C-alpha cells in the first residue's frame, strides 16, 4: 500500500522512489526495479553535458516510453494475437522482452554509465529509426546502430 | 481478527520471519488444501538451500522450481485479462498457460493430509511431478505452434497420469515417473 | 463488503485492474477500427465493380431482347434450370466464425444456355460474371458487419466499465474508508476519556 | 431458531451403521435463552411441546424484558446442569444457547460500567476468554458414556462475519453453520450456505464403518462443483450466457439444481442414505471425468442414477 | 444463391443458372423473400433496393438462429443506367455498423 | 444517519422487531411512494396470518401473493442484465417479465397518500388488482408462445384499465374488476 | 455528499431541501436545481384549487416521473448508444433534454406560476397523451397540445 | 501528498477561495505551458469584473470570452469521437471545431515564460487574439456552408498570421491586429 502513512510521508518528504516489482522478482529478474513507477525528481539537474553524457535524458525518456508501449502491447497480444499486430507493435514487444532480460536483469555485475548507455542504445536500435521521437537526430546518428550481441553474448 | 492480514501481530511477524505461509479463505471455502495463497507467500531461504538441493534432489532442481514459479506468475498476470473478457477470448498460447497453472495447482500444489500416500511427499516425488508438468508444457507449446487446438491438447490421456502422480507410493514412483515421461513424449508425437 | 482494511486494499486492486482493462479494451477497439476502415475501402471497390458488372450484363441482356424477340429470349433464359455452386465455408475473424462463399460455379453445369437467339449465350457469360461480383460483395460485407458488431461489443464493455463498475468501486472505497476512520476516532476518544478519569482519580486520591 | 428446533427434533445417532449395540436413548435438551423475544420463546415452547420433548428438557429463560446482567450467569448455569447430567448420569445432552450476541452485549455493559479499555467495537478484551469458558465445556470424557453437544445461535449484526462476536466464536468453536440471506429470499429452507460453513470434526465420524465409504469424497466433490458453479455465475455477468461453453453451462445447471434440491428440503427428515443418493444424482449431471476428488470404485458403484427418479 | 428483383434481371440471373424470381411491390417483395428464406439450401438471397431496401430488417425474425443464408441488396435497374451514390450506401452502412455516422 | 443500516439503533431494533419496512432514498427520488424496498424488507408474520387471509379475503390469496413476489424477484434478477446489455437483448419471456414488473410497481405497489380514493386500500381491492395483473401475465405469456409480438401486447387498452384500477372507489371496485377481467380475456382472445 | 452529518441532520429537521447539481452548472444551466434530490414537504398544503391552479400537483408528479424515465434512458444510452432505442425511450430522452434547457434554465427572468405551468404542459405535450398516468383525463384534455413557443 | 482533492485541506480551501487554477501534469507531458487545465479551473470574479472590462478593454470583451469558452467546451465534447476515429474521419463542421480548438490552445492559451515578448500579455492583446480567432471561425463556418473543403481552409496563410500574434510586441500589436483582421476578411472572400 503506497497510501500507508510511512510510504506516504516518506514520499511527501523525499525526492522520488525506486520501486521494486514482485512480478519481475518472481520471473527471475534481479535487481527487480520497475522503471514505470520509479521516479527521481532531481535527475534532470545531474544529467547532461559535463555530467554523464549529452544523450542521457532523451535516452531515458525514450526507454520509458518504449517500455510502456511494450507492456501494453504484451497485454493486448493475449487477446488479439501476434498476427493482428502491426510490425512496429511487434518490435515494441521484442523490445520489452529484451529490456527485461538485459537492462533490468544484470545480476551482480557492476555497470559504468557508459556500459548502461551502450546497452540502452543497443536496445533502442531494435526499433525503427523514426519511432525514436524523443531523441534528437544528432544523438541518433552518433549512437544508433549498435548490436545487442554485445550484451546478449554475455548477460 | 477477521482474516485481516493488516493486524499488528501479523505485521510484526512479517518483519522477523524468514518464511511466510499465508492462507487464503477462498481456497479453504472450496476445500482446496493446504490453501496457501501463492501470491502473498514468500521464502527468504531459497537461495541459501540451492547447494543442498543440487547435491541431494537433483542438479537442475532450482531451474525446475524457478520455471514453476514463472509459470504461476504468468498465470497471475493472465487472470486479469480472463476476468476482463473471459477464458475463451484468450489465444491458444495463453490458454495453455492458464490450463498448465490449473494443472499445477490441482495436481502438484494440492495435497490430501488424510490420504495414506499423499499425506507425505518426498523431494524426489515433487521433482518428478514438476518435471512431468514442464515436459508436458514444452510439448504442448511446441504443438500449439504447429496448429493443434488446445481442446485436443487438454483431452490427452496423459493428463490423468499427471493428475494421479500424487497418489502413487514412494516405492512405486521411480518407475511410474519414467513410464509417464515416455507416455508424454508418445502422446504428443501421436498428435503430430 | 465487510468494512476491513484488507477489503479496502482488495477494492483498490479491483479499481486498478478495471482502469487497466479499460485501457486494454480501448487499444483493442483502435485495432478493430483500423481494420474496419480498411474493409470500408474494400467494400467500396467491390460495390463499384458490382455496378460495372451489372451495367454490362444488363446491357447485354437488353440488346439480347432487342436483336431477338423479347418473348423468345425470355423463354430461353427461363429454360436454364437453377443450380447450386456455392460452398458456405466459415472463416474465423476475431474469434468469430463468418461465412465465406467459396463458390465453384462451373460453366458446364448450365443446361440450354444457347438456342435460337445468337447473343443470349454471351449474355449468360455476363450474368455469370455478375454473380461472381455479387459473391465478392457478399464476402466483403459479411466480415465488415462482423467487425462492426465486435466494435459495438467492445464499446459497450468500455462504457459499462467507465460508467457503472468504476464508480461502484470508488463508492465502496469511500464507504470503507469512512467506516475505518470513524472506528479509529471512537477508539481515540475512549482512550482519552479513560485517561482523564484516571488522572482525576490520582489527583483526588493518589 | 427453526433450524435449531428441527435439529433437536430430528437428531439421532445411527448404531446400525457404526456397529454399536442397538440402543435408542434420545438427547436431553438444555435450552438457555438470553434476551429471547416472546415470539421466539413461543415458537420454541410450542415446538418442544409438539415433539413431546419437555419431559427430558431443562429450560433457562432470560427474556428480553428481563435484566441484562442476568445473562452473565445463564449460559454458565445451563452448562453446569448439562455437565452434571452428562458426566454423573450418563446422559447425552444437547445445549442450545439462543443469542450469544445478547450475552456479549451484557458483557460490554459491565465492561463499560467499569471503565475498562475495550478491544474491538467497545467489547472487552477478555471476551475471547469468556466465550471460551462458555463454549469449551462441551465434549466427551474417557471412561464415561455421556456427552455434551452445543449448538449456539448468534446473529451477526449486519450479516458481518468480521464482527468481533462471530470472529471469536469461530476461533473458539469447531466449525459453524452459516445461513445466507440470498438463499433465504429465493425461498430455500434451511438457507445454509455450504461454502462458508465448516465442521472441524467431520473427519472423525464419517467413513468406512461409521457412515459410508464415499462420504468424504462426495462432500469434497460437491464443494468443488458448487464453487465452480458460483464462479461461472460471476463470469456470466461479464460475458453473457450465450458464450458459455458446454461444461460451464453444466456447472451452472448443477449449481441451480443443487440449490433447489439438496439445500431446499423443507421440514422433512432425510436419512444419510437419501442425502447421499441426492448428492450422487446431482453429481451425475457433470461428466464422469469431472469428478476428480472421487475414486473410480465409488464412481462405478454409485454414479449414474438420475435426479428425476427421486422427484419428477 | 437466389435473387428476387425485377423480372428483366431475374430472368437473366436464371439464364446464369441461379434461382430467381420477379417482384412487383414492396409487400410482394417481402412475401417472396420470406418464402425463400423459410426453406433451406439457399446461402445467398439477393433483393432489389427499389422494393425492399434492408432485407435483414425484413427477415431478421427468421434467420437469427439459422444465419447461413446471406442477404444482399442489389442495384436497381432503373438507376442502373443513371448511376447511384455508392458512397451514400456505405455511409448508411457505416452508420448502421458503428453508429457514429461520420466520414469524408 | 445517511441511510446506513449498520448503525447501533437499527441493528438493535432488528434483533427484536417482527417486521422490517425498509425505505429507500432511490425510490423517493423517482417519486415512488410508499418508497419501501421490497428486496430488503421482510415480515415474520406471514405464515401465522394465512388462515385469516384464507377465511377473510380469498382461499387462494397466499398463492397470488407468492406469485407477485416471484415476479418481483425475477424482475430484480433481470434488472442487473438490462442495466448493462439493454432491454432489446432479452428474449420475449424476459421482456414480458420486466414489463409486468413495471406494471406491478406502478399499478399495485405505488400508492398516493394524498388522493381521495388511493389513500386507502382494502384487502379485497389488493386481491383484485393482483388477480388482474396475474391473469394478464398468463394471457400475455400464452400469446407470446402463440407467436404474438411483445410490442403488440404492450399497447393493449386493458393495460390502461389495470393502471387506473387503484384510483377506483371501494364501492365501485367489484364492477370495475368484473369488467376488467372480462376485457383481459377478450383482448388476448382477439389477438389470437 | 448528502450522507455528511450536516446535510443529513438538516434533512431530518427542515421541511425539504433545494439541492444544486454540479453537472447542470458545468453545462451552463442557471439556476442549477436538480428536481430529483429536492423536495418540499409542505407543497401539498399550498397548491390546488383556490391555491394557484387545480392541475399543479398532478403536473408536478408527471414531470417527476417523466424526468426520472429520461434520466434512466440517458444512463442506458451512455452504455449502448442511441440507435438501439425505442421511439418511446427517444421521446423520453428528448423530454429530459428539453426540460433541462427550458424549464430549469431560465437565467434571471421572473416567471409567473402560470408561465411555469404553461412551459411544463408544453414539455409534457412532447409525450403521448396516454403516457400521462398521473394526470386525470379532464386536465389532459384541458391543457395538452401547446408547442414550445413561450416568449 | 497523493493528489486527492477530497483531502480536508483542499476542500476547506475551495470553500473560501474565489478562483481555482488546476495545474495538470498531463498537459505538461504534452508540452503545453502554462499547464493549467481549463476543464477543472474556475473563477468566481468574472461577473463582478465585467464592468471594468467593458470600460477598460472593450465593450464586447465578456461575450468574446464566453464564445471562446463555448468553443473549448464543444471541442471537449467531440473528444470521444476523435479518439475512436481520427480527425480525418470527422465531418467538416466538427473538424472546424476541433481545429479552432487547436488554434485557441496553441495561439491564445499557450505562453512561453522564457520569451522576450510572449512572457507578458495585456488585456488588449488577448482581446485582439480572441477577436481574430472568432472572426476566422465565423468566416470558416460561412465557407463550409458554401461548400469549401476544410482541407482548403487549413492551408490559408491567415492561420499562420494568427500563429505569430502572440510574439508581436505590445507597441506593435495594434497595427498587426487591424492588418490581420483585414486579411482574414480577404482570405475567405477570395477563396472559392
Amino acid at each position: 500500500d503506497r497510501t500507508h502513512p510511512i510510504p506516504d510521508l516518506t514520499g511527501y518528504i523525499t525526492e522520488g522512489q525506486i520501486q521494486l516489482s514482485r512480478e519481475l522478482h518472481r520471473k527471475g529478474i534481479y535487481p527487480p526495479i520497475d522503471p514505470l513507477p520509479s521516479l527521481s525528481r532531481l535527475m534532470n539537474n545531474g544529467v547532461g553535458k559535463g555530467k554523464t553524457r549529452e544523450d542521457h535524458k532523451q535516452v531515458s525518456d525514450q526507454l520509458y516510453s518504449a517500455y510502456a508501449n511494450g507492456v501494453d502491447i504484451r497485454k493486448l497480444v493475449a487477446i488479439i494475437g501476434e498476427d493482428a499486430l502491426t510490425e512496429n507493435d511487434r518490435r515494441y514487444l521484442q523490445f520489452a522482452d529484451a529490456f527485461e532480460r538485459f537492462f533490468i536483469n544484470q545480476g551482480q555485475q557492476n555497470r559504468s554509465i557508459e556500459e548502461s548507455l551502450q546497452i540502452a542504445w543497443a536496445l533502442l536500435s531494435m526499433l525503427p529509426q523514426g519511432e525514436l521521437k524523443r531523441i534528437s537526430k544528432d544523438h541518433i546518428g552518433k549512437y544508433y546502430g549498435q548490436k545487442l550481441e554485445e550484451i546478449w553474448g554475455a548477460p | 481478527p477477521g482474516g485481516d492480514m493488516s493486524e499488528p501481530v501479523t505485521q510484526s511477524t512479517l518483519r522477523i520471519v524468514g518464511a511466510f505461509w499465508r492462507l487464503d479463505a477462498s481456497l479453504a471455502f472450496r476445500r482446496h488444501f493446504p490453501a496457501i495463497n501463492w501470491n502473498g507467500s514468500y521464502s527468504l531461504f531459497t537461495s541459501a538451500l540451492d547447494p543442498w538441493y543440487r547435491e541431494n534432489v537433483a542438479e537442475d532442481y532450482p531451474e525446475l522450481r524457478d520455471a514453476i514459479s514463472e509459470l504461476l506468475q504468468r498465470e497471475a498476470g493472465l487472470q486479469e485479462i480472463v476476468q476482463l473478457v473471459g477464458p475463451d477470448a484468450l489465444q491458444d498460447a495463453e490458454r495453455l498457460v492458464i490450463e498448465v497453472g490449473r494443472i499445477i495447482r490441482e495436481d502438484f500444489l494440492q495435497q490430501n493430509a488424510y490420504h495414506e500416500v499423499d499425506a507425505y511427499c518426498s523431494m524426489k516425488k515433487a521433482y518428478g511431478i514438476m518435471k512431468m508438468i514442464l515436459a508436458f508444457y514444452k510439448e504442448a507449446e511446441a504443438a500449439i505452434k504447429r496448429g493443434v487446438s488446445i481442446d485436443e491438447i487438454l483431452q490427452l490421456p496423459v493428463l490423468e497420469r499427471i493428475g494421479r502422480a500424487r497418489y502413487v507410493s514412494e516405492e512405486e514412483f521411480p518407475a511410474y515417473f519414467e513410464e509417464a515421461m515416455k507416455e508424454i513424449q508418445g502422446a504428443f508425437k501421436a498428435l503430430a | 463488503v465487510s468494512p476491513t482494511r484488507m477489503n479496502l486494499l482488495q477494492r483498490r486492486g479491483q479499481l486498478r485492474l478495471a482502469q487497466k482493462g479499460v485501457d486494454l479494451l480501448k487499444k483493442k477497439r483502435d485495432a478493430l477500427v483500423a481494420e474496419f476502415f480498411g474493409l470500408v475501402r474494400e467494400a467500396m471497390e467491390a460495390r463499384k465493380a458490382l455496378d460495372q458488372a451489372a451495367k454490362e450484363a444488363y446491357a447485354a441482356l437488353l440488346l439480347a431482347q432487342a436483336f431477338d424477340g423479347p418473348e423468345v429470349v425470355a423463354g430461353a433464359a427461363l429454360g436454364v434450370p437453377p443450380l447450386e455452386g456455392v460452398e458456405a465455408e466459415v472463416e474465423n475473424v476475431w474469434g468469430s466464425k463468418v461465412p465465406r462463399l467459396k463458390a465453384t460455379f462451373p460453366d458446364g453445369a448450365l443446361l440450354s444456355p444457347v438456342g435460337t437467339p445468337a447473343y443470349t449465350l454471351e449474355a449468360s457469360r455476363a450474368f455469370r460474371r455478375y454473380a461472381e461480383a455479387l459473391i465478392r460483395v457478399a464476402n466483403t460485407e459479411t466480415r465488415l458487419k462482423k467487425i462492426g458488431e465486435e466494435i459495438k461489443k467492445t464499446t459497450r464493455r468500455v462504457n459499462a466499465l467507465e460508467q457503472v463498475v468504476i464508480p461502484g468501486i470508488r463508492a465502496q472505497i469511500r464507504f470503507i474508508q469512512q467506516v475505518l476512520e470513524q472506528r479509529e476516532r471512537e477508539d481515540t476518544f475512549r482512550l482519552k476519556r479513560i485517561k482523564g478519569k484516571i488522572e482525576a482519580r490520582e489527583a483526588e486520591e493518589e | 431458531n427453526e433450524i435449531a428446533a428441527q435439529i433437536a427434533r430430528q437428531a439421532t445417532v445411527r448404531p446400525d451403521l457404526s456397529g454399536e449395540g442397538e440402543k435408542e436413548e434420545p438427547f436431553a435438551v438444555v435450552f438457555a435463552a438470553m434476551g429471547i423475544t416472546q415470539r421466539e420463546l413461543s415458537y420454541f415452547i410450542q415446538e418442544f411441546e409438539r415433539t413431546g420433548a419437555l419431559s427430558r428438557s431443562v429450560l433457562f429463560l432470560n427474556k428480553a424484558d428481563d435484566p441484562t446482567i442476568e445473562r452473565i450467569l445463564t449460559p454458565r448455569m445451563a452448562l453446569t446442569v448439562a455437565e452434571y447430567l452428562a458426566f454423573e448420569h450418563d446422559y447425552h445432552v444437547l445445549v442450545i444457547l439462543t443469542d450469544m450476541t445478547n450475552y456479549c452485549e451484557a458483557l460490554r455493559e459491565i465492561g463499560a460500567a467499569r471503565e475498562e479499555i475495550p478491544g474491538r467495537r467497545g467489547y472487552p478484551g477478555y471476551m475471547y476468554t469468556d466465550l471460551a469458558t462458555i463454549y469449551e465445556r462441551a465434549g466427551v470424557v474417557e471412561g464415561k458414556k455421556g456427552s455434551v453437544t452445543q449448538i449456539p445461535i448468534l446473529s451477526m449484526p449486519d450479516d458481518d462475519r468480521t464482527h468481533p462476536i462471530p470472529d471469536l466464536t469461530g476461533y473458539i468453536t469447531e466449525g459453524q453453520i452459516q445461513l445466507s440471506r440470498e438463499l433465504h429470499r429465493k425461498g430455500i429452507y434451511p438457507p445454509i450456505d455450504p461454502l462458508p460453513s465448516l465442521s472441524r470434526l467431520m473427519n472423525n465420524g464419517v467413513g468406512k464403518g461409521k457412515t459410508r465409504e464415499d462420504h468424504k469424497q462426495v462432500s469434497d466433490q460437491l464443494y468443488s462443483a458448487y464453487a465452480n458453479g458460483v464462479d461461472i455465475r460471476k463470469l456470466v455477468a461479464i460475458i453473457g450466457e450465450d458464450a458459455l461453453t458446454e461444461n460451464d453451462r453444466r456447472y451452472l445447471q448443477f449449481a441451480d439444481a443443487f440449490e433447489r434440491f439438496f439445500i431446499n428440503q423443507g421440514q422433512q427428515n432425510r436419512s444419510i442414505e437419501e442425502s447421499l443418493q441426492i448428492a450422487w444424482a446431482l453429481l451425475s449431471m457433470l461428466p464422469q471425468g469431472e469428478l476428480k476428488r472421487i475414486s473410480k470404485d465409488h464412481i462405478g458403484k454409485y454414479y449414474g442414477q438420475k435426479l428425476e427418479e427421486i422427484w419428477g | 444463391m437466389a435473387v428476387i428483383a425485377d423480372p428483366e434481371t431475374a430472368q437473366g440471373f436464371r439464364l446464369a443458372g441461379l434461382e430467381g424470381y420477379g417482384a412487383s411491390s414492396a409487400e410482394e417483395a417481402q412475401s417472396l423473400l420470406e418464402t425463400l428464406v423459410e426453406r433451406g439450401g439457399y446461402a445467398l438471397v439477393a433483393v432489389d433496393e427499389a422494393l425492399l431496401p434492408d432485407p435483414e430488417r425484413a427477415v431478421e425474425r427468421l434467420m437469427r438462429g439459422r444465419d447461413l443464408p446471406v442477404l444482399l441488396p442489389i442495384a436497381g435497374l432503373k438507376e442502373a443506367f443513371q448511376g447511384h451514390d455508392v458512397e451514400g450506401y456505405m455511409r448508411e452502412l457505416v452508420r448502421k455498423t458503428i453508429g457514429f455516422d461520420i466520414k469524408l
